[PDB]
């Protein structure tokens, strides 16, 4: 009913209410992706408030459709709107073109919804950076999306709290050759830096694009990779 | 079309002819009438091929989206109820006559959705032109707690009635076993109608058909 | 069907001809109703239906083309364009509450180079259009009872290369064949040709 | 939709959001109209001959329909909405009534539209004063001015835009009722030169005659500018 | 400002935007009406901004129907929108009831538009003085921005409206000739308006009780009133 | 200006939503839910200071669908209203998909409803923490396995082995966390689990509670419908807490 | 909620839409883009964000339709943008639809003045109706049409578009205008317009050489049309030369950029001789 | 019949790493002919050719739509649409108007440029895809063309062989159809090159 825009321009030129929403997406727990030749891995730390919170009920990494998943930083409630939208865009695409949506198109449609919630009336921007990872005919993609609507493709990046120091550490480790089993190693080593307390199958969620599917690693498959690092 | 389901002890077996007609013509001899709804739910379709395909897809989609939201295998009741409510809203104008087989936690489930939005959850079913001929073979031979082998050989038998004893059904029997664990879609489980007389290759050598103009474009 | 339009396209002009007959049931009111409207300097449309849909369709086009020449600072749109606009409007109409504009058009024009940079068709363009929106580029077309008499008579005589002068002789035979052979008294014909120079009203032929 | 009230009265009875739209006109580029016996002259100032702006001719005096032209002053963006609304109205008119709509009618439309904006919830006013000229079908020439309030008046000669009052206070001294095509053009430029830069390359102008619109070439023009800037050296010698 | 809404009362019971729109009339041109039994008069200073203005254009007085004139004061723009509605109503009445609209009913139909503000942002900044002839005889009414339609025997609205009501209380008597009313109307405008009075500087227009028709007085005819004075 | 609408502060926090979490603390009611092996409890405080107030009428815990019980904590009336949204939601589901809404979805749909109020300006976030409890059929074997899901005014859905909401939710979580190190908490009998919940209720507020000053909700694998527990059976747990 | 309305779509006391004047200031923080309308084609040269080593290229099977700065709006209309990228995509997608909705109807390419007018009536709207911020994006459309040939058009948040022969938007648009004015002449080869556009880009962002990593270039020009297919529509005329918006690769840009390196070098040996 | 009004026939045919799609040239109203130079083929990209048959109005309308959708794909997606998608996009477009349909039967040929596998689709007017290995046909000559194509067509044929049986099929069917003929425009697509041929037939 309040149809007036919340996001406006300051006299400096900047859209203040997005700088603040980007400050909100820079606050939540660290999550990060690493593109290999033969796949990508996104991992995030689901640091639960207490030990009583069922770890399996928390989800920091989501399947958007068979062939693409995402993670996020910042406001989980908000993210769960971009995700539930995206999941629709991935079906509504399948239905029309009988084809898994290209990540490129999927991220542009997520990007468009971030944009709507800057311009449009009586809504604040979303307080979450996505980190979409998936596979199309055009190979493997990692993409960051921001509250601005701006989206970058990356070879590897991080979002959340440790993300200035995780992107410093990811730059040294990363080589172009890097294969998926050495990437998952490299991704988990990056979380391990900024982590306080030990990592476990209940403490992190790892999703990986491999072959032509995205899948979240079951707590067994994660324990195998956590026993090596 | 003639499509068939039976409940056997472990799960469901669906069956279909393959002949897709336009009027009194065979457009496609091998068309696949057993669509994927979900990993534990297949859905044969008779009636208007467009409507059967479109409804089936819209639901298979809806279920796949809902199977993320929950983090749970899609229940056959859910699939059924979406086909119902969709087909009812169109007063049967959407002329899709579906057999919806699957296996959830509750056990083997096999329905028909008639075009109007009627549902008959049953142990063995048929839809399409040849349904009546099939449902004869099914009523005669069906017994409870069949093995996967008996139940395929029956379904195949019941499709083969519709295939021969009806025109619109023909060619080969596709059969699909949905069990608790997996979904085996055997295409041409049975080819009764093989080739009678081998193709007499008429030889039209290049430069036969006279050509006024030509334009080649390289890539 | 009562009122015959004829058109044909040669090296360097389109000729168009349209019944003068204005009818109320079986009553000739007059033989002097110009049905060839002029949409531009270089484009005209032999429309032949009932007066209501004929006028309300040729006006709608003639306005929405004038409106485009305003918003496009005096730029004269191609024939391909207006033809495709006319048909897109006719087609839109068969799937609206209104129903089809019940008008059979022979749209004709002469694309001139609009500036230095124009690489497009120079020369004359004729398009046959059904009431449904069946657009089709043709050498010669017709609408009305007389159509099929002329259509065959043109097949016979029409060559692509005849003069402005052999086009008057031919268009007289096409008009005289509708007079001899159709009961409906299409007794006077408005004939207009499109050239490089514009639309000229041929008075010689009728 | 957002239909909060933007245009509202203040203690003193002012519509502030219209006073402020008129301030957007005063800052905009000056434009001038001159009615003669047989001819209307609308003459605008351009932002001035930058070496970059396309050598292909862009006209600051917009055609609304064959008979009717209009020059604006204020927000280019907004004016281009009025003109495309007017252009539309003139052909929405030709459809409903076989007639080509006359100037004094179209003005009262555009004015009506400029008013709607000063009384619509959601809209600010159009920051656009509009000098419409043109000829009726009958033969009579007409000149009009629409200011952003919505209020339209017809003039014998007029200015809008920067130093609009300085021009009108100059014009109503020297104007004469019956004027020829050449005296009108002479006078239009003469009046514009009161406020605009000494240069002849900024002034573009249009001469409407019955069924005959013609913009002056920068060759035709610089004859009349040399002829006038020598007459503003005769009026500088007297004082 | 935009601190107070539009539909807002003061501590002394008047809607603000109305109380304000009324102060917008006191700036506008002075306009007045004289209800004599022979017929009703309307006269208005045009207050032309310059010599150049074709005076016949910016008409302070407006035919609403054969038998009704309006004169306006304040925002001329807004008055066009009232008078345009009044015309359509006057003709809807003629269309429906094969008869002249009353003057009362035409003034009611002009305050059916002047109430609905919250569909429109603000009230009209205009006071109309509607005058005509029907079965009741010659009547003169005043609309405000408020919506308060008030039959008068003689009223002035606008700049020196308060200076002209001073003169009316002295000079006006119910049994006036149409000739005396014209003489009064122009006597007042001369004393009240800022410029020197000319035939082009004002418009006068009367509805005569006999024929029940509106005559707009040409400058020749207005000079005939300034003659006998 | 940051504070009175749902927009980000310079530090990226929606102040209205921090201020709804305060509206959960304000009434001074504390609820504790606890999953056991075969069942869920939700224990709520039920304080009626008026002698004239009918105890029966004032409830924290509503039924949402037969299989899913709520337990609202915060502005009672905002609670009341969410329960109505939750019922509307669970009936909408029942009709469109022809099965009972799985609690995990219900919670996650109410999560997205409460999010919408943190995004569209001029809606007040519901000053309340929904604590949905219910059995949820695991699709592996067919077993009914107990669940708790808290929504909070941010729109943050989460599952819980046990959980508290309200006045002393910090000190009641501190007590449950310290008693998670001793025992397994999902290998417990319904009786043992209750004694831990009703000891957390007791530890937190600082007083021994009566069987009248709490109402207790329940779902079991045996009886999956959401039951209120009778005050007889609660008194057998408060006597068994005072002993050990 | 009426209390907290910014009132975006209002005048200020001086008679200027503040939210627009600010959105303009938002475009002067963006990356510089230089358009140059020649007779052989048009050139856009754009200043990309300093490339972080981990930035990938979304492996798009078609290179020439989009890059960082330059986007194809339809076969015959390119564009570069400056300002809020998020908004540019919003409008770009609206512009794409508009230039095809024209083609759907009229079965010919849209004029450029036509798209530039549709795209800027969409931007004006947000300054007048709707109480939302205006789109904070300046376009730089380039296209070829039969009407006026190779055209370049600056756009603005306000709505006002103007055509230009060579223009700049972004970081040093005022500096670029001074340098373009001086070195632009009415007859100019595509290779001489490329040269200018990179020399002016090289001078604004204040490098010794044109850093290939930080500049994109786009080229609207006409090439021979190969895919005629004359037999499928016999009466339809297919022009010999069709326009084809190309974004230059890093290797395709190198010989053009090594010439703007050497035309900076030859002007710095002339500045060493003016002092002597 | 509304489909048979404007007339025409289209037929596509799969060989080894090539397909031949081939239309007639006629455009009618019922039995009366308008033009004999109206081939029904359109070319989406290098690797997709689709014929439309049925009411000409809708051939033209629904073509302009497909052109608007496959251009909007080529800009947004930044790649040429693949047979699979294109054919399923068309079924969606037709079925969007299940009630009030487009009187068009799209025959689609296509060929994956990498693999070299052929994809054919003969959608009915409400988007019922029929995707056979061999060949497809539609329009007024449809019965007659199935007869021809069934006899003449063998699996792994080479572009030249195929064209000669695609041409003999389209022609020998349009002899036995009032509402098709005036030759034929074939179009032989290979991974390599696209050969457009105008075939001489009867004038009937």
């Amino acid at each position: 009913e309040a149809f007036y825009g919340l996001t406006t321009f300051s006299p400096s030129g900047k859209l203040i209410q997005i700088e603040y929403a980007t400050t909100a997406a820079g606050k939540g727990t660290t999550a990060l992706g690493v593109k290999a030749t033969d796949g990508v891995v996104i991992a995030a730390k689901k640091k639960a408030p207490s030990t009583l919170v069922d770890a399996s009920s928390i989800q920091k990494v989501f399947v958007l459709d068979e062939h693409v998943g995402c993670t996020y930083s910042g406001m989980g409630p908000d993210c769960r709107v971009l995700i539930d939208s995206a999941r629709k865009n991935c079906q509504q695409y399948k239905l029309m073109y009988n084809e898994p949506i290209p990540i490129s198109q999927l991220v542009r449609k997520i990007s468009a919804i971030y944009q709507e919630f800057t311009q449009s009336g009586g809504v604040r921007p979303f307080g979450c950076s996505l980190l979409v990872a998936g596979v199309d005919a055009n190979g493997y993609h990692l993409y960051q999306v921001d509250p601005s609507g701006t989206f970058w493709a990356w070879k590897a990046t991080a979002i959340g709290t440790g993300s200035p120091d995780a992107k410093a550490f990811l730059e040294k480790r990363y080589t172009v050759d890097m294969e998926l089993e050495d990437a998952v190693h490299t991704a988990l080593l990056t979380l391990k830096e900024g982590f306080d307390g030990q990592m476990t199958s209940e403490n992190t969620q790892v999703g990986r694009v491999v072959e032509n599917r995205f899948e979240i690693l079951s707590v067994d498959q994660l324990r195998d990779y956590l026993d090596q690092i | 079309t003639t499509i068939v389901g039976v409940v056997y002890r472990d799960g469901v077996v669906l069956g279909a002819d393959t002949r897709a007609t336009e009027g009194s013509i065979v457009a496609d001899k091998r068309c696949r009438k057993i669509h994927y709804m979900a990993p534990n739910i297949m859905c044969c379709g008779a009636g208007t091929s467009a409507d059967t395909e479109a409804v089936t897809n819209m639901v298979s989609s809806h279920l796949a989206l809902h199977r993320l939201e929950t983090g749970k295998q899609s229940r056959v009741l859910e699939a059924l109820t979406l086909l119902k409510r969709h087909l009812y809203r169109y007063q049967g104008h959407v002329s899709a006559a579906l057999v919806l087989g699957g296996v959830d936690v509750e056990g083997p489930f096999l329905a028909t959705i008639a075009p109007h939005g009627s549902t008959d959850r049953l142990p063995f079913v048929t839809m399409g032109s040849g349904s009546i001929a099939a449902m004869a073979q099914l009523e005669a031979a069906y017994k409870d707690n069949m093995t996967c082998e008996e139940a395929k050989e029956l379904v195949a038998s019941a499709i083969r009635k519709g295939i021969f004893n009806d025109p619109y059904s023909g060619t080969q029997v596709d059969v699909c076993v949905i069990t608790k664990d997996k979904t085996e879609l055997t295409i041409g489980y049975d080819k009764p109608n093989e080739r009678m007389y081998p193709r007499q290759e008429v030889l039209l050598p290049p430069g036969t058909t006279p050509v006024l103009k030509e334009e080649i474009r390289q890539l | 069907m009562a009122e015959t339009a004829i058109a044909f396209r040669c090296k360097d002009y389109v000729m168009v001809a349209a019944a003068g007959l204005n009818a109320f049931y079986y009553i000739k009111i007059t033989d002097a109703e110009d049905k060839i409207t002029q949409l531009d300097t270089h484009q005209l449309v032999a429309c032949t239906g009932e007066n209501g849909p004929r006028v309300n369709f040729t006006e709608y086009i003639k306005c929405n083309l004038a409106l485009n020449r305003m918003r496009q600072h005096g730029r004269h749109s191609s024939c391909e364009s207006t033809a495709n606009f006319m048909r897109n409007c006719l087609a839109s109409a068969i799937r609206s509450r209104e129903g089809a504009y019940q008008v059979n058009c022979l749209f004709a024009g002469y694309d001139t180079p609009v500036s230095e940079d124009d690489d497009g068709v120079v020369g004359p363009q004729l398009f046959y259009m059904d009431y449904l929106g069946t657009l089709q580029a043709v050498p010669y077309g017709c609408h009305g009872y007389g159509a099929c008499f002329v259509t065959a008579l043109l097949d016979r005589l029409w060559r692509p290369d005849l003069s402005q002068q052999e086009g008057l002789e031919l268009m007289q035979k096409c008009c005289d064949e509708v007079k001899r052979r159709v009961i409906i008294s299409n007794s006077y014909f408005f004939v207009k040709a499109v050239t490089k120079n514009g639309v000229e009203v041929i008075t010689a032929v009728h | 939709s957002y239909d909060r009230a933007i245009t509202v009265f203040s203690p003193d009875g002012h519509l502030f959001q219209v006073e402020y739209a008129q301030e957007a006109v005063k800052k905009g580029l000056a434009a001038v109209g001159v009615l003669g016996s047989d001819s209307v002259v609308i003459a605008v100032e351009k932002k001035s001959a930058v070496k970059l702006q396309d050598s292909r001719t862009i006209r600051k005096i917009y055609k609304v329909d064959a008979n009717i032209y209009l020059a604006f002053a204020g927000l280019s963006a907004d004016a281009r909405v009025l003109i495309n609304k007017a252009q539309l109205e003139c052909q929405r008119f030709s459809l409903n009534y076989e007639d080509t709509m006359d100037v004094d009618m179209l003005v009262r439309y555009v004015a009506g539209v400029q008013q709607k904006s000063t009384q619509s919830g959601g809209s600010r006013p159009f920051g656009v004063a509009t000098v419409i000229g043109g000829f009726n079908e009958d033969g009579k020439p007409h000149l009009w001015k629409t200011d952003p309030s919505g209020m339209c008046s017809a003039w014998r000669a007029v200015a809008i835009g920067r130093h609009d009052q300085t021009v009108i206070e100059y014009m109503e001294k020297s104007y004469k009722d019956g004027m020829s095509r050449d005296e009108c053009v002479h006078f239009a430029i003469k009046s514009l030169l009161e406020v605009v830069e000494s240069g002849s390359r900024n002034i573009e102008l249009l001469v409407l005659q019955y069924k005959e619109a013609r913009y002056l070439t920068e060759e035709e023009l610089q004859k009349f500018v040399v002829e006038v800037e020598k007459e503003r050296e005769e009026e500088a010698a007297a004082k | 400002e935009y601190d107070r809404g539009v539909n807002t009362f003061s501590p002394e019971g008047r809607i603000f935007q109305i109380e304000y729109a009324v102060e917008a009339i006191k700036l506008g041109s002075t306009s007045l009406g004289i209800r004599t039994p022979e017929g009703v008069v309307l006269a208005a200073e045009k207050r032309v901004p310059s010599t150049l203005v074709v005076p016949s254009s910016m008409s302070k007085i407006m035919e609403v129907d054969s038998h009704i004139a309006a004169v306006m004061s304040g925002m001329v723009a807004d008055a066009r929108i009232l008078v345009e509605h009044a015309r359509v109503e006057s003709q809807n009445h003629r269309f429906t009831y094969n008869e002249p609209m009353s003057v009362e009913s035409c003034t009611l139909a002009t305050c059916d538009l002047s109430i609905q503000f919250g569909l429109m942002s603000r009230p009209f900044g205009v006071s109309l003085l509607i005058a005509g002839v029907d079965e009741k005889g010659p009547q003169l009414w005043q609309t405000d921005p408020s919506g308060t339609h008030t039959r008068y025997d003689a009223q002035a609205i606008g700049g020196g409206a308060e200076a002209a009501q001073s003169v009316f209380t002295e000079r006006y008597h119910r049994n006036m000739t149409l000739e005396e009313g014209e003489t009064l109307a122009v006597d007042i405008l001369k004393q009240v308006m800022e410029d020197q009075l000319s035939p082009e500087n004002i418009e006068v227009a009367v509805v005569r009780a006999d024929d029940g028709k509106l005559h707009m007085y040409t400058p020749t005819e207005i000079k005939a009133i300034m003659s006998r004075m | 200006f940051d504070k009175y609408i749902t927009v980000f502060s310079p530090e990226g926090s929606l102040y209205q939503v921090e201020y709804a979490f305060k509206a959960v603390t304000y009434p001074g009611l504390l609820t504790v839910a606890i999953r056991c092996k075969d069942a869920v409890l939700v224990v709520t405080q039920h304080l009626i200071p008026d002698r004239l107030m009918r105890p029966d009428s004032v409830t924290a815990l509503y039924e949402v669908t037969p299989n899913i019980g709520c337990c609202m904590t915060g502005r009672a009336p905002d609670g009341r209203a969410l329960v109505q949204r939750a019922r509307e939601e669970a009936s909408d589901y029942q009709y469109r998909y022809g099965v009972e809404i799985p609690i995990a979805v219900l919670a996650k749909r109410m999560g997205d409803k409460a999010q919408v109020r943190t995004q569209q300006a001029g809606l007040r976030p519901m000053g309340v923490v929904s604590t949905f409890i219910g059995m949820d059929q695991s699709d592996q074997d067919g077993s009914l396995k107990p669940q708790i899901y808290t929504v909070d005014p941010a729109g943050w859905t989460g599952g819980h082995i046990a959980c508290a909401a309200g006045k002393k939710q910090v000190e009641a979580m501190a007590f449950l966390e310290k008693r998670q190190k001793s025992t397994e908490l999902d290998a417990l009998t319904q009786k043992e689990a209750a004694m831990i919940a009703l000891a957390a209720l007791q530890s937190a507020i600082g007083t021994a509670v009566k069987a009248k000053e709490v109402e207790v909700g329940r779902c079991t694998a045996a009886n999956p419908a959401f039951q209120r527990v009778p005050n007889s059976e609660v008194e057998e747990w408060l006597t068994a807490v005072a002993e050990a | 909620s009426h209390r907290y309305d910014s009132r975006t779509t209002t005048f200020s006391p001086e008679g200027r839409l503040y939210q627009v004047e600010y959105a303009v200031e938002a475009i002067q923080q963006a990356g510089t883009v230089i358009g140059v309308c020649t007779k052989d084609g048009v050139v856009l040269a754009g200043e990309k964000m300093v490339p972080h080593p981990l930035f990938d290229s979304e492996s798009m099977q078609d290179k020439n339709t989009s890059g960082e700065k330059m986007y194809k709006i339809a076969e015959h209309i390119g564009c570069s943008v400056a300002g809020v990228t998020s908004d540019a995509y919003a409008l770009l997608n609206y512009a794409r639809l508009s230039a095809l909705r024209h083609q759907y109807t009229f079965q010919e390419p849209m004029a450029i003045e036509d798209l530039c007018r549709i795209l800027c009536d969409e931007k004006q709207l947000y300054t007048q109706y709707g109480g939302v911020r205006p789109y904070g994006v300046s376009f730089l459309l380039v296209g070829w049409d039969r009407y006026y040939g190779y055209q370049l058009y600056s756009t603005e948040p306000s709505g006002d578009y103007s055509a230009w022969s060579a223009y700049a938007i972004g970081q040093n648009d005022q500096v670029a205008h001074a340098l373009l004015k001086k070195d632009w002449h009415e007859s100019m080869t595509l290779e001489d317009g490329m040269l200018l556009a990179l020399r002016v880009l090289g001078k604004t962002m204040d490098t010794a050489k044109i850093d290939l990593d930080r500049v994109e270039v786009a080229v609207m020009r006409k090439v021979p049309a190969s895919n005629i297919d004359q037999l499928l529509d016999p009466f339809k005329h297919h022009p010999k030369t069709t326009p084809r918006f190309q974004i230059l690769t890093r290797s395709e840009l190198k010989p053009h950029a090594e010439r703007a390196d050497q035309a900076r070098e030859a002007e710095e040996k002339a500045e060493a001789e003016r002092q002597r | 019949s509304i489909m048979a009004y404007s007339g025409g026939s289209v037929m596509a045919m799969a060989g080894k790493e090539c397909f031949v799609i081939i239309s007639d040239n006629r455009l009618g109203e019922q039995l009366k002919t308008i033009s004999t130079e109206v081939p029904k083929l359109h070319v989406v990209n290098d690797s997709i050719v689709y014929g439309l048959t049925g009411l000409r109005t809708d051939q033209q309308t629904f073509a302009n739509k497909v052109q608007f959708r496959t251009e909007m794909y080529k800009l947004r997606e930044e790649r040429d649409i693949t047979g699979k998608a294109f054919a399923a996009m068309i079924t969606s477009m037709l079925y969007e108007a299940r009630f009030g349909p487009w009187f068009v039967e799209p025959v689609i040929g296509s060929i994956d440029k990498s693999t070299g596998e052929v994809y054919l689709c003969a959608t009915d007017l409400i988007g019922a895809p029929c995707e056979p290995e061999d060949y497809v046909c539609a329009g007024t000559a449809a019965e007659s063309l199935h007869g021809m194509c069934e006899a003449l067509w063998r699996p792994g044929m080479s572009p030249e062989e195929l064209f000669e049986i695609a041409a003999q099929a389209m022609l020998s069917a349009c002899d036995r159809d009032s509402l098709s003929g005036y030759g034929a425009v074939a179009m032989i697509v290979t991974k390599d090159k696209v050969t457009t041929r105008l075939i001489k037939g009867r004038k009937d």
